[PDB]
Order: C-alpha cells, then structure tokens, then sequence
RNA sequence: ACCCACUCGGCACCUUACGAGAAAUCAAAGUCUUUGGGUUCUGGGGGGAGUAUGGUCGCAAGGCUGAAACUUAAAGGAAUUG
RNA sequence: UCUUGUAAUUGGAAUGAGUACAAUGUAAAUACCUUAACGAGGAACAAUUGGAGGGCAAGUCUGGUGCCAGCAGCCGCGGUAAUUCCAGCUCCAAUAGCGUAUAUUAAAGUUGUUGCAGUUAAAAAGCUCGUAGUUGAACUUUGGGCCCGGUU
C-alpha cells in the first residue's frame, strides 16, 4: 500500500498550499535497487 | 483613473504630501491603498501561500482561497496581506490591498559602531502568534540572514541585511510564523531608545492646517 | 498572615509621628514612674500597667514620657518576674487546655490545639534561650509546667 | 518563584535533584544500568557474526506477495538467537545454512526499521566476502 | 515576606509605567532603592522621585516620566567577577550600547559603564533600559 | 614516543547540505574561477570564518586595549599584504565586511588569467598545473 | 432594627482585555524570549506496571516505597463543522 | 557587424602517471627534489560512491515477468494490499573519495543555574504541626569647601 499512501498524503500538500511533482509511473516503486 | 475619495487621498491628490514619515509621525489612519502606490514606486510583491479552504452548508460546500501575501519596496517598510476570497485572482488582488493597507515602517540600525549606512536591527526584539515565537537578534557585517526561507525572502524584502533568527514553538505552520515575524517588525520599529530622548518639534498635524482643501466636495 | 491560621487581619495600633511630650500632659517624668513601681507592686504585667495608665492617668504611652519602656522600669528596680509575660501566658493557656482534654478525651480539636500551642510554647523559648533571657537550657516539659506557671 | 531553589548558598539542593531527575531519563538510565553490555543482543558491538540456524519463507502477503525475506540466525559471542533482513531478492541462493554472517543494524539506533514487525538486523556479510559484490557478480561466494 | 523589597520596588515602577500612571508608591524604603533609584534619574530613566519621612522606615514618590522599557532586579545577587561582565550584559539586554546592569561594588552602587572605567566589580543587583 | 606532530583540518562542509541558492551561487563561483569541486569554496569560507571570529572578539573588546591594537593591526596588515584587504579599508568593521570571491580573486590562477598570458580560467589552470 | 457614607477582614458574583493561553477560559492561570521576590513536592511518549523483588507498617484486608527484560509510532487534550 | 554552443570535421601545441643513463638522498639502500632518452588520440593513460512523492537537489521516462470469474477475442486495453516482480534510460549531490552500523554531540528550552512544565495534554503530598537545609524589614559619615597634578 506504498503507492496509496504516497497518492493519499501527496494530495494534502495541495490542500496545505505547497507545491508537488506531478505524479506519473514512478511513484510506487523502489527507485533505488537494494544490496 | 483612481479618484480621491477621502482627506488623505484628497491631500495626495495634489501632491502637497511627498513622504510617508508625516503620516508614521503624527499616527494617521490609512484608509484606502491607492495613497502609498501614489506616493511610493518600487513596491515588489510576492505571493507566499495560496490554499483552499472550505465552508459547509446545509447543502453545499463552498470553498474559499485563502491567500496570504507580502509587499514591501526596498527598506524598511513591510506589509503582510491575509484574505479569503472566491477566485484565486481576486483573493490574490485583495490580498495585495490589505497588504498595502498594512504597511509598517521599519527602524533599522546598527550592531556595532555607528559607521556606514545602517544594515540590521538595533534592538534584541520578539513576537509571538499562536504558540510560535520568532525572535530578531542584530548581527555584525556580512553575517547576513539565518532563518526559514519565508523569513528570509520577507527580511530580504524588509532592506535589512544581518538578522540573526532564533525561533520557538511549533513552527511549521507558516501562518503563526510569519504573523510572529510581522508582530516583531513592529515591536522593533516601537521600541524606544535615548536616541529618541531628544525633544521633538511636537509638530501641530498639518492635517488641520491643510483640512480646507481635503475636505468634502 | 497568623502563623498558625489561615487569617490575615492586621489590626494593630498607630504610634503618632511624634516622640516627645504631648501639650496637654504637663504633669510630670518620675511621678509616671513611681505609678508604674506601685502597680507593679500591686501585681500586674507591664501591658496592664500600660492600659491602666492610657485609661486612667493620660499617659499615651511611657517609652516617650517617661524615657525607658515599661519593663525596663521594672527590671530597673528589681520587679522583673521568673519567666516573660507572653510565654507566661502562653504556658498557662496550655495548662489550661491541657486539663480540659484530660478531662475530656475524646476532643480531638483540642488534641489539635494542644500541639499548636506546644509548638508556639517552643519556638517562644527558643528565642528566648537564643538571647539568654531563660536559663540556658531549661527544658520545658508537659508536667512541671503545672509547677512552672503557678 | 518557579519552582526550583534559588538561594545562593543553596547548590546541594539542586544537585541532588538534578541527579534524581536525570534517573529518569531514557538514555542516562539505559547507559549507567549498564544495559547493553548485559541484556543487548550485541554486547553494545556495532557489529557481530553469527550462525545461521533456519531460513524461514517470511513474505509479505499470500501467494500474489513481496519477496522480502529474513533467516534466523545465532551469535558467535553471546549464544543469543536473533533474526535478521537480507538484502534484495537474489541473495537468498547465497546464504545458506551455517554461512557465518555478519549482521549490523537496521537504522533506528537500537529499533527496528521498515515494514517487517520485529526484525533490527540486516547481513552484512556473508561467508567473510560480502552481499554487495556477491549480487552484483563481482565476488563469488567460497565454496565450504 | 518582603526577602527583597528592592524587588518590590521595581515591580511596583514597571507595572505604573506599563499602565501609564504619572505617580508611583514604594513602601517600604532603603538606602539600596534609594541608590538604584538615583542611578536611573542621573541616566533619565525615570523623573523626580522624593522620599516620604515616617519614623518607621519611610516611602518613596516616584514621578515617571515614559521612556522606560523594563527595570528588573537579578536575584539572588551573584558575586561578578569582571572579565564577566560583558557577558551579563549578553544575557539581559537588547543590545550593546543602550541599557545599563548595575553592579553594587565597595566603589558604590553604579551601572556596568561607570564599573568598567573605575575598573571595579561586585555584586549584580539589576537592570535597567 | 616521538613528539606528536599536529594537524588540523582546513575545511567544513555545510550544516544544510541541500538548498537551491547555495548550491547555485557555489556552481556560480566554480564556474567564473575554474574550480576542481566544492572543497575550495568551503576552504575559503572557514578561513574567512575564522578571520571574522577574530575580528569579531577584537571588536567587543574595549578600545585602546593593547591585545585589540596589536592582534587588529596584524590582522589587517597581513590581509592588506595578502591584497584581499583594499588600502582604503584598512579597519576592522571593514574587514567584517570581508566576501568569499575577494579572496579566491587573490589566487595564482585568477592572476595568472587576469594579468594576460592565458585567455581562459581553465587554461590558466592547466597552464600552472604544468609547471 | 433599618437607611446613607467610609474603612478593615471574608465567601462569592457580572463585564472587559492594558495582559495571558493550544483553546475552553483566567483579577489569576497576569506582572515570562523584554525569561531571576522566598521556599517545599512532582513529571520527562505509550504499554509491560503500580507488575516482580527487597524493605517496612498493619491481627488481617491491605497501605508506604517500587524496577528492569521486552515491545510499540503513537498516545493525548481544546474547539469548529455535519 | 562582435560573443557563446553543437558536430562519426580538422589542425597542431603542453604536461605528468609511468619506463629509467646519471647525480642528489641515505649507516647502506627505497622514496621525494633535479634530469639524458622513451612515454595521449579516445572501446587511450576510460572515477567512483550514493540517491530522485515530501523530507531533500534531482522523471506528466522505456522494456520484460506474474494474477484478474473486469472489457475484447488470441491483436490486445485497464486494474494488479505483485508494501512494485525484475532490468535499462534520464537527472541530482559529493568527488579519490563515497555509503552503511554502533556510540556520542549539536538541532534539544525532551534535564531547563542561564532555561522546561504541573486546571483540563505526564505531574501540587488529604490536611496541619515540625528538626536539619534554604531564605529573612528598615537604620549607624552623608554633604560641602580647598588645592594640586593624570587621561582625551
């Protein structure tokens, strides 16, 4: 539930006044491979 | 196409007033925001927050935007504009307005020796809104200014140059603090020095002297 | 306020802003004296000479007209008593107090006030004892004060 | 006012309560109780080694799962038993059993870290090499 | 009780200014409020204040004039050593030039600029600006 | 049981290490004086921090004060012969006033390019760098 | 006994903010980032836990003093809107 | 008509990483300083470590795998509590260094002397007495005149 909770609160800072990255096919992933 | 529609914008109407120290001076209450756009050029704006907000009904659900703004042109002379309007250019606009309509002047000063066109405050100073409080302390040449970059952009559009920023309470929210910051600014410019302990002129409000062209129609 | 109440009442008496001999006086400065030897000799405590005095004789108050106060007139001339008044009276309250509540054993209120009036008994001989107006050490217990106080 | 002592000869008075109050910190009682030299599952160590004793198929969800998973492992000096997170997908082929890993923290100086309820540990190392080089092709694990 | 009546005394002069009275009342009096009091009038703090003579231990009238932000005692009062001076000024007051901390020394009871030049310290006493 | 030989590191990096304008204004020195990476800046700003500190505890200090005259005029002798210091400014509020790029302008390679003989930062660079 | 005026000491009450506070509200919860009148007691995220153990009081019921291992990213309060 | 960029275009310059006569160096050597000779055209003599919703600087990128009683029918579309299941591209920061773990310090006014808080968020002993401890009203030579000489 990465990617909900990144769309959930990702639409707060727009309801707060603060400015956020247009969202596209890379939000819920790892960006960052691991060891 | 401004049209003069109280005393002071009849007595700016005509250009017989030229600085805005007689109006600091003698406490004349600004009406209207046209008189310090007639009188002041340079005065640089910069939205700070733009947020929806919302009122419910008993059917709907009306939302407002809330807009909260700066102004200030070069030195020593801020205004903080917060309005709640219907459509984002107008609260931007009336934003704008109470903003110019709040405009205070600010006495800056110097940290150390008296030498060389006065760069930060002259007062250790404090202002408090809602369980935030921003604190003003002078700072030597070059230190420059260390605070939030709201702050920062509001003492960079202040004219000061060295503030040094300490800050308490919960200060993430933005409104609280720069309601703080406005709430210092002000107390800094009121706070009496024995510079001021010379005895003034006392001078007579030249808003009697000049009331019979700056009254009524 | 009182030291062992929650009161705060401050009634009290107003000396006058003037220390020598009021207009109407004009009458003497060792017959005031010899007043206070004679009613010390009749047995009283220098407060009621005091009184006696401002109520009878239109003496204001002997530390201006006479020039010392009332017991040092008395310790002057040898009538100074065993222990002080006010802890005098003190211990007598408590001897008092103390054959009510063995009279009666089940008051607790004057339990309390018997502990109330012990404690200001000796805070009282500890100043006292500090300055060396009592003996040295002299002890005060429940019982001999009977024999301390009459 | 404010509470507190304020007299100048009065210096013992805040001592002790000072000292008193400090007992009832978290890090000041965890450091001078001596907590970690005794009931730590390291000895107070930024690292350790151990034994690993069972890998365990922990997903995240059923069948449609994450595979993010931990092996349970055994300590060298202490002979406490820990569980610890390996690292990306592909490394579970390279630890084996009895491999002698060495473990760190997850992150949380002393807590778990992520979405794994209970596991503060990640391998580090596995059989004296690394899990680093030895996912990205670069070492190979030794053999025994 | 009154374990300071110079603090007392400040306090009743900083709540009259804050509400703007002309007149203030300092019962009771000392030689210390008295001096504390003379320091700020040569500095031009406050206005004339003239001392109120009952046999008991007097009161003080204060005539304010303004142009007094804050007088404040420090309690309880710290042996200062001089090299440290500067830095209690650091501590209580808005900036370096205007306000003065005043120190009671075996020189008298002066303010912080009059101690550095005499090139004496003692004891703090309060603060005034 | 040699005696230790002292060293002291001559940089500090900064407390916030992600904020748009110092990183531009940083990019803008790098680039106008040819710089390797970011340590030079941050050499630059520790000695001049530390110049400031100085002139900062001599200026709280009390005039005619025998340590502030002869640490304040060493201090602003050894800018002035350094030529970072103009010879007009030669106090010390003046020298709290003190920029990061006046000292880097002082550097052998912003001389090298400025006095001719390089056209370029970068090839004045290369030009010092082989010998 | 009542009425009018003044004063001291009480239990309280209505309005207000020069002030305070997150807010409800407060003549104190004020005189506090412009931070110091004197002095006791207490708290330091939540569970585990008023638990274990020790000491001590009590005929008993129980009281007083009183942990850690482990575990968790919350827990809580004040108002508005339905 | 003077100033910058791009390119399967082109031209000559310059130098040390190295290979080393020699000489310096050194107890004798290794190395540094100096230097005869050789030593750059890109897969040469090729820089890595971390990261990209927000924290925090940097994507309205691409491909593949697995599931769906959802549409189509073998082309495929969409969803996928696959906490992305696996790779690549692009971008940002630091740079011969960069990342991680543990401890500690700062931010921390979450130890508070400076400098916390206690009606309701953690927290005022049920109340009073009382020993040590901490604290404790005011007052005792002020004022005036004389000279001389020190520092700006």
């Amino acid at each position: 539930s990465a990617k909900s909770f990144i769309l959930r609160k990702k639409e707060l800072m727009k309801r707060r006044g603060r400015k956020v990255a247009k969202d596209s096919k890379f939000t819920g992933r790892k960006r960052r491979h691991r060891f | 196409g401004w049209v003069p529609v109280t005393k002071l914008g009849r007595l700016v109407k005509a250009g017989k007033i030229t600085t805005i120290e007689e109006i600091f001076l003698h406490s004349l209450p600004v009406k209207e925001f046209q008189i310090i756009d007639t009188l002041l050029p340079g005065l640089q704006d910069e939205v700070m927050n733009i947020k929806p907000v919302q009122k419910q009904t008993r059917a709907g659900q009306r939302t407002r935007f809330k807009a909260v703004v700066v102004v200030g042109d070069s030195n020593g002379h801020v205004g903080l504009g917060i309005k709640t309007a219907k459509e984002v250019a107008g609260a931007i606009r009336a934003g704008i307005i109470i903003a110019k309509l709040s405009v205070i002047p600010i006495r800056r000063g110097y940290w150390g020796t008296n030498l060389g066109q006065p760069h930060s405050l002259a007062t250790k100073t404090t202002g408090k809104c809602g369980s935030v409080t921003v604190r003003l302390i002078p700072a030597p040449r070059g230190s420059g200014i260390v605070a939030s970059p709201a702050v920062k952009k509001l003492l960079q559009l202040a004219g000061v140059e060295d503030v040094y920023t300490q800050s308490n309470g919960k200060t993430r929210t933005l409104e609280n603090t720069l309601k703080a910051a406005f709430v210092a600014i002000g107390n800094t410019y009121g706070f009496l020095t024995p510079n001021l302990w010379a005895e003034q002129p006392l001078p007579v409000s030249p808003l009697d002297i000049y009331s019979d062209e700056a009254s009524a129609q | 306020g009182r030291m062992h109440s929650a009161g705060k009442g401050i009634s009290s008496s107003a000396i006058p802003y003037s220390r020598n001999a009021p207009a109407w006086f004009k009458l003497s400065s060792e017959s005031v004296i010899e007043q206070i030897v004679k009613y010390a000799r009749k047995g009283l405590t220098p407060s009621q000479i005091g009184v006696l005095l401002r109520d009878a004789h239109g003496v204001t108050q002997a530390r201006v007209i006479t020039g010392n106060k009332i017991m040092r007139i008395l310790k002057s001339n040898g009538l100074a008593p065993e222990i002080p008044e006010d802890l005098y009276y003190l211990i007598k309250k408590a001897v008092s107090v103390r054959k009510h509540l063995e009279r009666n054993r089940k008051d607790k209120d004057a339990k309390f006030r018997l502990i109330l009036i012990e404690s200001r008994i000796h805070r009282l001989a500890r100043y006292y004892r500090t300055v060396a107006v009592l003996p040295p050490n002299w002890k005060y217990e429940s019982a001999t004060a009977s024999a301390l106080v009459n | 006012g404010k509470g507190k002592p304020r007299g100048l000869n009065s210096a013992r008075k805040l001592r002790v309560h000072r000292r008193n109050n400090r007992w009832a910190e978290n890090n000041y009682k965890k450091r001078l109780l001596g907590t970690a030299f005794k009931s730590s599952p390291f000895g107070g160590s930024s690292h350790a080694k151990g034994i690993v004793l069972e890998k365990l198929g922990i997903e995240s969800k059923q069948p449609n799962s994450a595979i993010r998973k931990c092996v349970r492992v055994q300590l060298i000096k202490n002979g406490k038993k820990v569980t610890a997170f390996v690292p990306n997908d592909g490394c579970l082929n390279f630890v084996d059993e009895n491999d002698e890993v060495l473990l760190a923290g997850f992150g949380r100086k002393g807590k778990a870290k992520g979405d794994i309820p209970g596991v503060r540990f990640k391998v580090v190392k596995v059989s004296g090499v690394s899990l680093l080089a030895l996912w990205k092709e670069k070492k190979e694990k030794p053999r025994s | 009780t009154r374990s300071s009546v110079l603090a007392d005394a400040l306090n009743a002069i900083n709540n009259a200014e804050k509400t703007g009275k002309r007149q203030v009342l300092i019962r009771p009096s000392s030689k210390v409020i008295i001096k504390f009091l003379q320091v700020m009038q040569k500095h031009g703090y406050i206005g004339e204040f003239e001392y109120i003579d009952d046999h008991r231990s007097g009161k003080i009238v204060v005539q304010l004039n303004g142009r007094l932000n804050k007088c404040g005692v420090i309690s309880p009062r710290f042996n200062v050593k001089i090299g440290d001076i500067e830095k209690w000024t650091a501590n209580l007051l808005p900036a370096r030039q205007f306000g003065y901390v005043i120190l009671t020394t075996s020189a008298g009871i002066m303010d912080h600029e009059e101690a550095r030049r005499k090139h004496v310290s003692g004891k703090i006493l309060g603060f005034v600006y | 049981p040699r005696a230790p030989r002292t060293y002291s590191k001559t940089y500090s990096t900064p407390k916030r290490p992600y904020e748009s304008s110092r990183l531009d204004a940083e990019l803008k020195l790098a680039g106008e004086f040819g710089l390797k990476n970011k340590k030079e800046i941050y050499r630059i700003s520790f000695q001049l921090s530390k110049i400031r500190r100085a002139a900062r505890d001599l200026l709280t200090r009390d005039e005619k004060d025998p340590k502030r005259l002869f640490e304040g005029n060493a201090l602003i002798r050894r800018l002035v012969r350094v030529g970072v210091l103009s010879e007009d400014k030669k106090k010390l509020d003046y020298v709290l006033a003190l920029k990061v790029e006046d000292f880097l302008e002082r550097r052998l390679q912003t001389q090298v390019y400025k006095l001719g003989l390089a056209k370029s930062v970068h090839h004045a660079r290369v030009l010092i760098t082989q010998r």
